[PDB]
């Protein structure tokens, strides 16, 4: 009925956390510290950078200057107006994201103790709220020091994930990884509101699609409705279910509420099925449930959300990634990107969702695996995936490694798992839950998480857990999930990440040796001075595929983005080429989350790399490609000519018609082995629209200037 | 620093009433007998030193200790407060308490013990005052504590006493076929006062990944956990030294970036550990220390002696397995280890004599009986 936003200007007081962590308002107010203006939603580093206290962490080695703030406390404080509350109503203080361990006070009375940054936190402050200035104080403590309140196991020490990330329920990447820096941060990184709920209100409206006949345009939809209902209102409230789309109404059913919980089945007709991108249209229908008084007609509560009639089944073969996704009874080919943090300062994730989802739209992704090292993306992210048709492989927030087997951690994880599943179990894009782990004796992945899916979501499957070398071309993994290859970003990105005296990668002009500023942007978690490491993967790829190092920085940028473009394009062409057997490919990074060097095909500030346009041409719904020659076309749709030619000589290698069958890899013809290092062009037209592709044949090492002119004469790309 | 609180205490014993005495007032107001006790030690030794009981090792004098199983035991002593700088933590370590007991320091309860088989550490930094401190422990009847639980069908009728099932004590103390019914009670191990700097090693778990006795090399991993204040991060180094007979073999220094780290070491010129017969029991002094990188002050040290060995039980009916030590199948020949004394506080004086019995007989294995 009412939702007052508490976002805006707050008062942030930060100070070094003493030996005894500050828990009460009296200790935080009596402590010596610095007070600045804060913005909610927002990270504490953003509020300090707005006051000139810290320098830009996005440039140079300044990310290491935010190290002492990891042991700091953060005191948010403001005052709010109290909305009028009638008899029976409840006033809920809703936090969307508390990072992380904080004590919430309303008028000096502790109303909650938050210990998780990945789920929401609701506190009924109906009794403690007074009239006039209502004080709201949130006192956060250090997440690093909280890791010492536990005793870790042997299998929880030495993994890729930080040992500080094991006992706490935070995003593992916020501590350091390979494609994200160490920015732990803190603060109300999501919306803070004041919700008012009537005595008759909807607690949860869970939509589940039972049957779908996409041909006859029929579907059966069930509604598990749980409502709070005083007994005096029993037999006096009715549930109004309305299914609509584009303004027109399809179904309207009313039922008198005799119980607080009911299951309403709906045999809908004239509705369309929600198919992933390529195999159909993302048909969404606005579903609305309202609790209306049967006499006065007053609406007590209303929940509106867009649903999609779809069924998901994972057929796993095991020994005999050996699984295949089945949507609406049809085997689909999964081709998409793994979603990584959109920002180390996660409060700014909301402003990047709209832009980053469109990157998958232009890529024609039909699936996206949200990486376990990342925070749970909010509802608006999954809403865009419902709108376009991009299936979601949501991993539970746990990093590369194992966790505690005791009751304390398992209980804290079940609270997070329940809150997350109930929040996202109503989106047709979400197709699978996973633990991101290693084994079959792990309580976390085989018991705690599996039991939550067993009770709160029995519809989605759950799972506990040179480039032409035989490591890639002979890997018998039907469904690959983490394929990557390094690539240097654009020049405009380099000029903004590094200081002017460090834009050039080479130290003292010695090629292969990186300066310290390039070493830090290669995701160096700590300030450990060393030579080589991860950046040597960029030189190793340029040397093998192009001969040696291009001293010219622009020549090195072109060489690095070409060894990444040709590699991962060959990977998509290989999985789509061996389609009958291969089930899907999900490459790594389509948009990173910080000024850094990574395997991504696009940087943080929006600079799309050459691998973006390369993989676009091998991601159409109908794509013709060449595999080691064999010209074949792969079709990723349910709907049933080509010209190959050398770029240099211009001789027609092959021309003719083709019949690409639906959801099938149709081979065309075997092309003769052309001698000499060259390049082919694959021009094919379907339904009057033209498309282009290419295939680089031969054997490395190549010549950078020759390859630069092959693609120039090709006409596609720069 | 670790000041030992072992020595002469003051023990007061009395029959346990219907409501077990759990406070220092009820113990000081009850009707009992006050004698001098020795810590570490059992209550039967303290009463035997005052003629209250006869020698249970002679004849049928063991049954004459039966009425004491329903008695309570009140230990008391005074200790001086060690010098504690701000930031340090004073811990009261108990090597063993038999069993259910309530610990008090300066009148304030500092913990409740419920197990005789494990240690008990209590942070008594705030309660310790300046000067005459007082430590009072009050043990209750371990036999009567079994009646606070409802047993199942399978927990009755076994050779182990039904009194032993709902409690965590040694099952042989209630009588077996090879050891007497001397339940006993008391602080049967060391009682000390450890000091802990703000930077102190919590655990140093050594693990042998792989071993190569022929090449005289082995991969030794160290899993280190420590309490490190954030104001001390990036300012303390960990010194790992693996020596043998005053001959250093490894010296690795690493800056403490995190609070928990895995330090994988690749030793060179080191012998593998072997049981009796299959070689020499090669031991190496493995010492870790947290030293300030600026002041050079050492905060905490954890020294021990490890051995580069690997174990792997090879299975195929009870007994269908063989131990594989360092890749070779070994034939085990040894004895079962039973209690060294019904009054287990004297086990420290018998361990050196009893182990010599195995060395003399050349046993390669010993199964410590449950």
């Amino acid at each position: 009925v009412s939702e007052q936003s508490l976002n805006g200007r707050w008062t942030l007081k930060f100070f070094p956390q003493p030996a005894v962590p500050v828990m009460t308002i009296e200790g935080a107010e009596a402590a010596n510290g610095i007070v600045v203006d804060a913005v909610v939603p927002g990270n504490v580093e953003i509020d300090m950078e707005a006051a000139g206290l810290v320098e830009d962490p996005m440039v140079g080695n300044n990310i290491y200057k935010l190290r002492p703030y990891e042991g700091y406390q953060w005191y948010y404080s403001r005052t709010f107006a109290a909305p009028v509350v009638t008899e029976g109503q409840r006033l809920v203080l809703h936090f969307g994201g508390i990072d992380t361990f904080a004590e919430v006070y309303v008028n000096g009375i502790k109303v909650g103790s938050a210990d998780n940054m990945l789920i929401e936190h609701d506190y009924d402050i109906t009794s403690v709220v007074k009239e006039g200035e209502n004080r709201l104080d949130v006192i956060i403590r250090s997440s690093v020091m909280e890791a010492q309140n536990h005793f870790l196991g042997t299998l929880s020490i030495g993994n890729f994930s930080n040992e500080e990330s094991a006992p706490v329920r935070r995003a593992p990447s916020t501590y350091g990884w390979d494609i994200m820096p160490r920015l732990v941060s803190a603060g109300l990184w999501r919306d803070v509101t004041l919700r008012v709920e009537n005595p008759v209100t909807i607690v949860d409206a869970n939509w589940v699609t039972l049957s779908v006949n996409p041909k006859a345009r029929e579907a059966s939809e069930s509604l598990y409705l749980q409502t709070r209902l005083p007994f005096e209102m029993h037999d006096k409230v009715k549930a109004v279910i309305t299914i609509s789309r584009d303004g027109r109404q399809i179904l309207r059913k009313e039922a008198l509420m005799r119980k607080f919980a009911n299951l309403f089945t709906l045999n809908l007709s004239g509705v369309d099925a929600w198919w992933p991108r390529g195999y159909g249209e993302p048909a969404l229908y606005t579903a609305e449930v309202s609790l209306v008084d049967v006499t006065s007609g007053k609406i007590y509560d209303t929940k509106t959300s867009k649903i999609g009639f779809r069924t998901v089944k994972l057929e796993l073969d095991e020994v005999n990634g050996q699984f295949q996704f089945i949507i609406n009874g049809e085997p689909v080919f999964a081709k998409g990107t793994n979603w990584v943090p959109l920002d180390a300062l996660h409060s700014r994730d909301a402003s990047h969702v709209e832009e980053a989802v469109q990157l998958m739209v232009e890529m024609n992704c039909n699936i996206v695996r949200c990486w376990g090292g990342n925070v749970y993306e909010d509802t608006h992210f999954f809403e865009l995936c419902d709108k376009y048709g991009i299936m979601v492989w949501q991993d539970f927030a746990m990093g590369c490694g194992n966790y505690s087997q005791r009751d304390n951690f398992a209980a804290a994880l079940e609270k997070e798992a329940i809150s997350v599943v109930v929040k996202l179990r109503n989106h047709p894009s979400l197709i699978l839950w996973s633990g991101n782990n290693a084994p079959n004796n792990d309580r976390v992945s085989r018991q705690v998480l599996s039991r939550v899916i067993y009770e709160f979501d029995p519809t989605r499957p759950y799972l506990p857990s040179y480039y032409k070398d035989p490591f890639y071309t002979e890997n018998p993994s039907q469904f690959v999930s983490e394929i990557g290859y390094h690539g240097c970003p654009n020049r405009e990105t380099l000029e903004r990440m590094f200081s002017p005296d460090s834009v050039n990668p080479w130290q003292n002009g010695v090629v292969g040796m990186w300066n310290d500023e390039w070493q830090t942007k290669a995701n160096r978690i700590y300030d450990d001075k060393f030579q080589g490491g991860r950046n040597d993967l960029m030189t190793n790829q340029v040397r093998i595929i192009f001969g040696e190092v291009p001293a010219d920085l622009d020549d090195f940028i072109f060489a690095s983005q070409s060894v990444q473009a040709e590699a991962m394009k060959f990977f998509v062409e290989l999985w789509r080429g061996r389609r009958p057997y291969r089930t899907g490919i999900i490459w790594w990074n389509i948009r990173d989350g910080w000024p850094l060097l990574s395997d991504a095909i696009s940087d943080y500030w929006g600079g799309k790399k050459q691998a973006f346009y390369y993989m676009q041409n091998v991601h159409h719904d109908v794509c013709c490609l060449i595999n080691p020659y064999m010209l074949k076309v792969d079709n990723n749709t349910l709907k049933d000519v080509v010209e190959v030619k050398d770029v240099a000589s211009g001789k027609q290698v092959f021309k003719g018609k083709f019949v690409s069958k639906a959801n099938q890899m149709s081979e065309i013809a075997t092309l003769p082995m052309q001698k000499g290092q060259g390049m082919l062009v694959i021009s094919y037209r379907i339904e009057g629209n033209e498309y282009f592709n290419h295939y680089l044949y031969g054997e490395p090492p190549y010549k950078l200037d020759q390859y630069r002119k092959w693609v120039k004469k090709c006409g596609i790309y720069e | 620093s670790e000041q030992s609180l072992n020595g002469r205490w003051t023990l007061k014993f009395f029959p346990q009433p219907a409501v077990p005495v759990m406070t220092i007032e009820g113990a000081e107001a009850a009707n009992g007998i006050v004698v001098d006790a020795v810590v570490p030690g059992n209550v039967e030794i303290d009463m035997e030193a005052a003629g209250l009981v006869e020698d249970p090792m002679v004849g049928n004098n063991i049954y004459k200790l039966r009425p004491y199983e329903g008695y309570q035991w009140y230990y008391s002593r005074t200790f001086a407060a060690p010098v504690v700088t701000e930031g340090q933590r004073l811990v009261l370590h108990f090597g063993g308490i038999d069993t259910f007991a309530e610990v008090y320091v300066n009148g304030i309860k500092v913990g409740s013990a419920d197990n005789m088989l494990i240690e008990h550490d209590y942070d008594i930094t705030s309660v310790v005052k300046e000067g005459e401190n007082r430590l009072d422990v009050i043990i209750r009847s371990s036999v009567m504590e079994a009646q606070n639980h409802f047993l199942g069908t399978l927990s009755i009728g076994n050779f182990s006493n039904e009194e032993s099932a709902p409690v965590r004590r040694a099952p042989s103390t209630y009588g077996w076929d090879i050891m007497p019914r001397l339940v006993s009670a008391g602080l049967w191990r060391d009682v000390t006062l450890r000091v802990e700097n703000p930077v102190t090693i919590v655990d140093a778990n050594w693990v042998t990944l792989s071993v190569n006795p022929k090449a005289r090399e082995a991969s030794e991993s160290l899993y280190l956990q420590t309490r490190l204040p954030f104001e001390m991060h990036d300012k303390v180094k960990a010194v790992i030294t693996i020596s043998r007979d005053g001959r250093q073999i490894l010296r690795k220094e690493a800056l403490m970036r995190k609070f928990a780290n895995l330090f994988t070491l690749n030793l060179s010129g080191v012998d593998a550990w072997w049981p009796r017969g299959y070689g020499e029991p090669a031991l190496y002094t493995a010492e870790v220390s947290l030293v300030d990188v600026t002041s050079g002050k050492i905060y905490d040290t954890k020294t021990s002696k490890i051995g580069f060995r690997t174990v792997k039980l090879e299975l195929d009916q009870p007994g269908q397995f063989q131990f594989i030590i360092n890749g070779e199948p070994v034939f085990a020949k040894g004895t079962n280890w039973v209690p060294l004394d019904a009054l287990h506080s004297r086990d420290a004086s018998h361990v050196e004599e009893a182990v010599q019995l195995m060395v003399e007989m050349n046993c390669n294995i010993v199964r410590c009986w449950g």
